[PDB]
């Protein structure tokens, strides 16, 4: 058997999107330019374009409904103690600073200018085509303070919070439960605590470098940016097309034609123009729901790796999840997973159970491991080896039939 | 302009501007109503009150970009600083509502933050109000060591 | 073709179920360690409740129950030929819309004919115009259809291949206490399996 | 009360896809095909193909 006798702890990131951009268009400015000849032949088309409209409201009002969901868990705010004495560990980096110039802490804040949310300019050619992009409901400052809520609140009074009412436990005593209820006694922490808290104080500084110096660890987030503007580009430039018309605009069409040749051309632009616009509503319902799906699974990430402990391998982190941070980021949310894993390891040779006198017997949450001289008793995920007593083991059976087992004695208190 | 050159042409497609044929000047064409705007409502069984929000403008200027000039009669009175009225927003300006400082729940959503509703404890009984919405309550728990 | 071909995709499961049996469920989290496969199995029995005494007391029934109990697995797949209907029809729909979209190349569209070359050499270029837009304007909208219908098929598919990585990552090198999560008893181990485009 | 005294193991096996077949198209040999007198046609109707 291979057993561990140490451990480092590792801090996981990873994006996700949230919601995007929401969207207006006007048809009567699409699709005609203000000819009062043009919206009369428009009008003879039915209810095409108050399908679009409801559509396009219906994926406005998801995109706010997606990140009320994601973020607004606790609905009550707890002050940031302006205090960091949490046994050792540090959280002024990822909580809000005194004084701060900015309302947000500072790994936020170096990531807010990662990504970029942005005389000829395409956005005057939106403009005068009826596409409009409407505001957010939630500011960004909103949303730090829900993060900063969700932060002091995880580490000032544990995860009893997002279940009931909050309960005031001291953070080592968190530590010790957290490393229980990973499988390994509450020993390793009370004696290596200075340990553990170095490890992760610099493990959470690591961050800043592998965010700040490396690039394209947020290109997930990016596309969600970079679609939204490349499909309005690609709309506002469909009115450059014929469609089978002597010309794209209606003013050379409508000056030299007169009024009986001029609707079977209108027509042509009318219907590329509509087509144009269904297009662009259909990948925007679809891009929309793959939105609502990545947004419904950072909810639930949410709502079992910061508010609780998660037993699901490989959901938060790599190794053995110990707790999350969420940070706020623009479209999105960032979470800081982290772990606990082993790193070193040391062959041993392993019975089943040991036949004391006749009668065998098995261990309890351990195994039996010898060190070259005599036989012990350890837990698995770290190397602690304990003298084999009789509340380690329980008899049951006989050891007349058993695969591997070995002669051993037992020791008794009496 | 080149020297030949007649009207200049957008990406889009359409005429943004134009060479006078009689004095050689140049001018712009513009569409006379671009830019969004909302009229936020309660029900029409409910007394009738509405607020106009205009949607990515300065407030200082909207007779500017609303044309009052020639713009119906009762139109004036929703683009001009009279009453009280006028306030200026993140997502454009509301005329129309008066600002509160209390937070609520959101009823009517606005934008950036502002959230909308039918009367106010204030007197003002039929007026609709602008205010702040609210994402809670402050609690300020005690850590401690021993505790 | 796929940039993973079959053999890759077949190496990856071996060096799955090797790896599972000889080393537990801990190579996935951290490094590989060596255990005995009767005290992995000990503990996977401690894990759903029952004490780890009915195992080493009946290893030599759990694993002559185990081993006849994979090979009905033989006899379950190769007489029965409906298990793997929700992969065939995988296969059968995309051949369906492929095959659909080359026959509507033989419709008039609302023009004297299907074919470009007896417009082209009958009318001259002034009346063969508003014949030929028709033509395009009908490929066009019957190639949009299938791509839309191709995004809601990725769609449907990635929330499928979502769900297969989730129990993989949750079942094969992981115990679950979920309830009917993978199998429809307690669970103890899995094992994965390549299949063509599953 | 109701207590078990025998067990026994079933190998259970479920399936579903990953992922589908990949495909391309080219518009200037469908909707046309060789044709140059409708190429300069379709060059007209925008980027709809792209
Ligand atoms: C475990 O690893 C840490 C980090 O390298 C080290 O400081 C510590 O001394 C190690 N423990 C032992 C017992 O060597
Ligand atoms: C936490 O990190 C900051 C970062 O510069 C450092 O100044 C401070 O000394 C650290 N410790 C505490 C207890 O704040
Ligand atoms: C344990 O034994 C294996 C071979 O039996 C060997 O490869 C490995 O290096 C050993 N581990 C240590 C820590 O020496
Ligand atoms: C094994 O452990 C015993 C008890 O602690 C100790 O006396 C002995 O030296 C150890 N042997 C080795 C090889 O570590
Ligand atoms: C344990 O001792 C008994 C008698 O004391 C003997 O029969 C048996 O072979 C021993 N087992 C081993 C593994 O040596
Ligand atoms: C055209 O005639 C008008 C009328 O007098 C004059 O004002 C203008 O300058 C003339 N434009 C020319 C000569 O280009
Ligand atoms: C307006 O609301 C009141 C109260 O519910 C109701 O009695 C009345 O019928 C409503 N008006 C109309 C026109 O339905
Ligand atoms: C609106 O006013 C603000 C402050 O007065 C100014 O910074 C901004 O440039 C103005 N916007 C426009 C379009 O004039
Ligand atoms: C409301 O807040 C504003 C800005 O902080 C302040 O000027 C005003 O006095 C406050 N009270 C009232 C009644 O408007
Ligand atoms: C339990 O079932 C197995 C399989 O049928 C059988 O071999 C075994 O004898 C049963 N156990 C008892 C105690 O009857």
């Amino acid at each position: 058997i291979a057993i561990p006798t140490n451990f480092s702890i590792s801090v996981t990131t990873e994006v996700l999107p949230v919601s995007m951009t929401k969207t207006s268009v006007d048809c009567n400015m699409y699709i005609c330019g203000d000819s009062t000849e043009c919206s009369n032949l428009l009008l003879q088309y039915g209810s095409f374009c108050t399908q679009l409209n409801r559509a396009l409201s219906g994926i406005a009002v998801e995109q706010d409904r997606n990140t009320r969901d994601v973020f607004a868990q606790t609905k009550s705010i707890y002050k940031t103690p302006n205090i960091k004495d949490f046994g050792g560990f540090n959280f002024s980096q990822i909580l809000p600073d005194p004084k701060k110039l900015s309302y947000r802490s500072f790994i936020e804040d170096l990531l807010y200018n990662k990504v970029t949310l942005s005389a000829r300019d395409l956005i005057c050619a939106q403009k005068f085509n009826g596409l409009t992009v409407l505001p957010p409901l939630l500011t960004d400052d909103m949303i730090a303070a829900y993060t900063a809520a969700l932060i002091s609140g995880t580490a000032t009074a544990g995860y009893t919070f997002g279940a009931g009412a909050a309960l005031q436990i001291p953070f080592a005593m968190q530590m010790a439960y957290r490393f229980n209820g990973i499988g390994v006694t509450q020993n390793v922490l009370y004696e290596n605590q200075k340990q553990i808290a170095n490890q992760f104080n610099n493990a959470i500084s690591k961050i800043q470098d592998s965010l700040t110096t490396t690039s394209a660890a947020l290109g997930k987030l990016q596309d969600v940016i970079n679609q939204n503007a490349v499909a309005l580009n690609t709309l506002v430039k469909q009115l450059s097309s014929n469609f089978g018309a002597i010309s794209s605009v209606l003013n050379d069409i409508l000056s030299r034609l007169d009024k009986v040749e001029a609707e079977v051309q209108i027509d042509r632009l009318i219907t590329g123009r509509l087509q144009s616009l269904q297009t662009y509503v259909t990948q925007q319902l679809i891009r929309a729901a793959e939105i609502r799906a990545s947004a419904n699974l950072a909810a639930t990430k949410m709502s079992e790796c910061v508010l609780g402990q998660s037993k699901r391998v490989d959901f938060c982190g790599k190794g053995y999840h110990l707790m999350s941070f969420p940070q706020a980021a623009p479209h999105g949310v960032v979470f800081l997973h982290v772990t606990y894993v082993p790193s070193q390891q040391q062959n041993f040779t392993t019975a089943p159970a040991i036949c004391h006198n006749g009668k065998a017997y098995f261990p309890r949450e351990g195994v039996f491991v010898m060190n070259g001289t005599h036989w012990f008793i350890t837990q698995r995920n770290f190397y602690s080896p304990q003298v084999i007593t009789t509340d380690n083991t329980f008899e049951s059976g006989s050891c007349d039939v058993v695969i591997g087992i070995i002669n051993n004695t037992v020791y008794d208190p009496l | 302009f080149q020297p030949f050159q007649q009207f200049g042409r957008d990406v889009s497609d359409f005429t943004d501007s134009v060479r006078d044929p009689k004095t050689f000047e140049i001018l712009d064409i513009s569409p006379c109503s671009y830019g969004g705007v909302s009229v936020i409502t309660p029900g029409t069984n409910t007394s009738k009150a509405v607020a106009v929000l205009y949607q990515d403008v300065n407030c200082t200027d909207v007779p500017t970009m609303i044309h009052v000039e020639q713009v119906s009669s009762d139109w004036r009175v929703y683009a001009f600083n009279s009453y009280g009225n006028m306030f200026q927003t993140q997502a454009g300006c509301l005329v129309g509502a008066i600002y509160e400082n209390t937070t609520y729940e959101c009823d009517i959503p606005i934008g950036a933050g502002i959230c909308a509703k039918f009367g106010s404890d204030k007197m003002g009984q039929e007026s609709i109000v602008a205010y702040t919405m609210s994402i809670g309550e402050d609690q300020s728990i005690a850590y401690s060591n021993n505790i």
